[PDB]
């Protein structure tokens, strides 16, 4: 299928007024070239195939970036280096997230791929053997690990991928794994009904997506001890829609975001580069 | 529970999740019991007057021991999350005298009930995970 | 079970095999050119013929 | 005889007449409808109340002047108090409904103005503080029949607590969007010379078949001012604007004790 | 397998059970129904609420004594704030309704004693002041769940303004009959050592197919003991009896704002 | 093969009682 | 020898061919939607029927 061709016409003397309409009645204006001009025929071989939603969406867009570290920790806030949790969303970054906000519900596959660096911390503290990663999925419910080497990363049925640096960038398929029958981007509610005169706190909740969103969490680590050589690694952490629908349409975002809502910042509402006169081309 | 156990492997749960109640006093004992589940959003009953306008059943002590009290599946959402979560939210099972317990002389004035749970035909679970239930040092 | 299919054309076929038991490890949907923008640019309940008074 | 202009709607005991409409939007082209058992969720028998709550319902009407910078509403929260309508909602778990909307202005021959009428479905808005995010009361978001007002400014509180209501920036959509935009969104102008009302019907909108209508607002219904009202012996003048909405094919399941809002 | 004495009932989200019954009893042996269009009168289309109102209903329970003379309901006034059931009465000017009644008394192979349970259509009262006659408040008249009691003396005001309440004198019925005629009204009798319930299931019954349910109750319920509660391990023992009861086949017309009976 | 669909169905005033049973069986 | 077999839905069919000798080598089963819950939920020797009474 292809996009319109334009035909031959000439010249009108009529009560036929395809010009005029009104747009009162919600509808967009509908005219096109041969109503207002006379047109040749041009045959129109070019197609949409590069905007269909899954041309569209058919890129691996980098939607976080994480740290993890392989060293002797000898203080609670090292040993918290040794591993990093992070609650799976795409608020993080902003361009695969404005693309999926042009829409209020989405219903797709996912393909997540990962980018995995490493640099020496310092030079005086010998080398470093080649490290193998452990990124496990953590569904809501499954417990989280609170130590690099804690029960919980022998993952008997989490699914965690044990990736070997300098390998391929690892790379695996996520069903459709709503609760709903689509993703919803957008949320206008709460995840409880607040009643009267109960005695549960209402002045610090909170409102929309957030109060009912839960993808689970990634967890990674390095599952090498420590060398002499601290080593310091960057998770980046890639996501592709796959078999995309979508629904209910929406203006794109026109202002910076500050956070996971659709809230916005005071120094950063102006979108618009004034012109100099409206006559101005 | 051995359903609850066989939950918190799976992230996702959906269906009708069936309560038997077993009557344990003695034969002369009569009774009638009212049990009932009220879907969630609204106060939770802690009265007859306001659990009996939920979905429930009025059970009648007697030959037969055991009578079976339904939580339908009524949520919004296709599935369930297997963690407290105020978006799933289940609603409240609650159980009342409908009369009372009536004995003859000679007879124990307190008894007991057994209260089990079951998944219907029409549960189903997803998303296998980990269970916070089992753990190791290291 | 290879699919034989057309390639989007360069400056004529493709084959796929599906090589994982589960449909989300595909790769992309092939194209689909449906569309239907009236949805959007003319949801109207009453037909409105362009040559015609949009009211009358 | 018959007219793009001129029409009636019936709907229960209720009737509501134009002689100068601009046809009428059916959202996304589709009629509301009862949920189909293919696409059927809880399994409880439900309540369909048919006509005591799918008819028209007006709410307090509002004033335009030539300074409004606009007005929205919720739904089903500006209903949530409407008749049978309100008591269904609130003695179940889950609801959906259909709209008919019916938004009513008329003026002169000699008064200029034009109103934008755009439903949105989730219609999230930014709060008032920059001291958080998504930070917003549910009795702000859930004003009811009064619904809101648009500023032309964004003024976010000093404190967090004191901020907890939308940031309704009309040239923003209230969201961060551009209002140019909104055309999107199934709508209808109110162009005084040309029409006096606008009539969008709505089918159920979510990513489920049906939801907690305590907990989540289905559409926003917005009103704004595209052209301001002007008219040259009295340019403090006011007209009304009337909101008339009818629930369509509603259908509730999960019933037990009434639901009572927090009201603080 | 199957028994006279073993018996479930459903009605909307509600199910009642007994291993004790003894039968039940369909009154003039018609069971509700809806109003036939060869039969209607009110031409608006009805809201028929089904599952949201057509459902058990369980009363405040009272306590059975030795000395106990009887309890009296009526119909629809005792269900008026019962969930969707009131509502819809109370939104609308009309109703027709049937009923599921199902009175639970259970006690032990040891007690004894044997309840009349009657349903009575147009259960009209003797009033207790001598200075008039039919003069009854409506407040009084219209007691709701908790119902009436009977008293086995007749004791009339000294003055009109204190007697507007029934002379519910047990072996006149409160009316002037003989309590030992009562049944020739539909009824069953929960006699201890043979049952623990009754169930009598009731058509609308009026001279007219529908009608003002907040000016006019269509049934009497009442409950007298015909043999005295008797447990001789303590003669003062109380057992409970519930009423619980479910309307049928609810049809309403003739929807407005809402109803609300002064209540003093 | 799917889990089990609910059939339509309204109610009863019936000597048939599947509310009640004897877990005593082993059932 | 390739088998063709249906996919699990998302949001249609595979290719399989066994490459070594031992079926221990196999990836795994098929899905097996057999069950007889009624083994362990109801394993009496006389049939109850759910609408009778339990005990007669
Ligand atoms: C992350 C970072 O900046 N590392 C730098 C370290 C550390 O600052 C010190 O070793 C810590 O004491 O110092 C270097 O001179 C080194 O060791 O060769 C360069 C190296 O890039
Ligand atoms: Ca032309
Ligand atoms: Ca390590
Ligand atoms: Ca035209
Ligand atoms: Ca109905
Ligand atoms: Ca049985
Ligand atoms: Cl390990
Ligand atoms: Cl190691
Ligand atoms: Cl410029
Ligand atoms: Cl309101
Ligand atoms: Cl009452
Ligand atoms: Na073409």
């Amino acid at each position: 299928p292809t996009a319109q061709s334009t035909p031959l016409t000439s010249g009108v003397n009529s009560q036929e007024v395809p010009a005029l309409t009104a747009v009162e009645t919600g509808a967009s204006g509908q005219a096109v070239p041969s109503d207002v001009i006379e047109t040749r025929h041009v045959v129109n071989y070019k197609t949409r195939s590069e905007s269909t939603l899954e041309s569209f969406f058919g890129r691996s867009a980098c939607v976080t970036i994480l740290e993890v570290e392989n060293f002797n920790a000898t203080t609670d806030a090292d040993r918290k280096k040794q591993f990093t949790t992070w609650a799976i969303t795409y608020t993080d970054t902003v361009q695969l997230r404005r693309k999926l906000e042009f829409f209020t519900y989405s219903r797709f596959d996912l393909e997540m791929t990962f980018v995995i660096t490493e640099r020496y911390y310092a030079s005086n503290t010998g080398h470093a053997r080649n490290q193998v990663y452990q990124l496990m999925y953590i569904p809501p419910g499954a417990p989280r690990p609170t130590a690099w080497d804690d029960y919980t990363w022998q993952s008997s049925s989490n699914p965690s991928v044990f990736y070997t640096y300098g390998s391929a960038p690892p790379r695996m398929s996520i069903p459709y794994v709503g609760i709903a029958n689509a993703y919803s981007h957008f949320y206008d509610g709460f995840a409880r009904v607040p009643l009267k005169d109960e005695t549960v706190d209402s002045g610090d909740t909170y409102y929309g997506l957030v109060t009912i969103n839960d993808f689970g969490t990634l967890a990674v680590r390095v599952v090498n001890e420590y060398n002499p050589a601290r080593i310091t690694s960057k998770i980046r952490v890639y996501m592709k829609p796959k078999h995309v629908r979508c629904w209910c349409p929406r203006p794109p975002r026109a202002v910076p975001y500050r956070g996971e809502g659709v809230d916005f910042k005071q120094d950063s509402i102006t979108p618009l580069t004034a012109v100099e006169n409206i006559n101005t081309f | 529970t051995m359903l609850g156990e066989i939950l918190n492997y799976y992230t996702h749960w959906t269906g009708s999740l069936r309560f038997t109640f077993l009557f344990c006093g003695s034969m002369m004992a009569t009774g009638k019991i009212l049990l009932s589940y009220s879907p969630p959003g609204a106060k939770p009953p802690t009265t007859r007057k306001d659990a009996m306008l939920g979905t429930h059943i009025i059970w009648d002590l007697g030959l037969q021991s055991s009578c079976t009290m339904l939580a339908p599946w009524i949520s919004n959402t296709v599935y369930r999350r297997c963690i407290k979560d105020d978006f799933t939210e289940g609603g409240y099972i609650t159980c009342f005298y409908q009369t009372r317990i009536v004995v003859p002389s000679g007879t124990p004035t307190s008894m007991f009930m057994l209260a089990f749970v079951s998944a219907c035909p029409d549960f189903s679970v997803r998303l296998l995970r980990d269970t916070n239930h089992i753990s190791q040092r290291t | 079970g290879a699919q034989v299919s057309s390639q989007k054309v360069g400056a004529v076929n493709y084959t796929t095999i599906n090589y994982y038991k589960d449909s989300a490890s595909n790769a992309a949907s092939k194209l689909d050119f449906s569309q239907d923008p009236s949805k959007f640019t003319e949801p109207v309940k009453d037909i409105m013929i362009k040559t015609a008074p949009a009211l009358n | 005889g018959y007219s793009d202009r001129v029409r009636q709607i019936t709907l229960g005991n209720s009737t509501i007449t134009t002689q100068e409409a601009a046809n009428a939007v059916v959202a996304y082209g589709e009629w509301p409808s009862y949920l189909d058992d293919k696409e059927a969720n809880p399994i409880d028998a439900p309540t369909e109340p048919d006509v005591s709550s799918n008819r028209f319902y007006t709410l307090d009407s509002v004033q335009w002047k030539s300074t409004s910078r606009g007005w929205w509403w919720k739904l089903p929260d500006a209903l949530k108090d409407m008749g049978m309508f309100g008591q269904n909602m609130y003695y179940h778990y889950l609801g959906r409904s259909g709209y008919t909307v019916h938004v009513q202005c008329n003026a002169s021959k000699f008064h200029q103005g034009a109103l934008g009428v755009f439903a949105i479905p989730e219609y999230v808005m930014a709060c008032n503080t920059e001291a958080k995010t998504s930070y917003v009361s549910y009795v702000n978001a859930n004003p009811g029949e009064k619904g809101g007002v648009f500023d032309n400014a964004y003024n976010p509180s000093a404190e967090a607590s004191e901020g907890r209501k939308f940031a309704a920036l009309d040239y923003l959509l209230g969201c961060g969007v551009l209002a140019g935009n909104a055309f999107v969104y199934p709508h209808q102008i109110i162009n005084l010379r040309t029409n006096n009302s606008a009539t969008l019907v709505l089918p159920y909108v979510n990513s489920l078949a049906i939801d907690c209508m305590a907990k989540h607002n289905n559409w926003g219904l917005v009103i704004l001012p595209l052209c301001k009202l002007d008219y040259a012996p009295n340019s403090s003048t006011e007209i009304p604007i009337t909101v008339t909405i009818a629930p369509m094919f509603t259908e509730f399941n999960g019933l037990r004790n009434i639901t009572v809002p927090a009201t603080q």
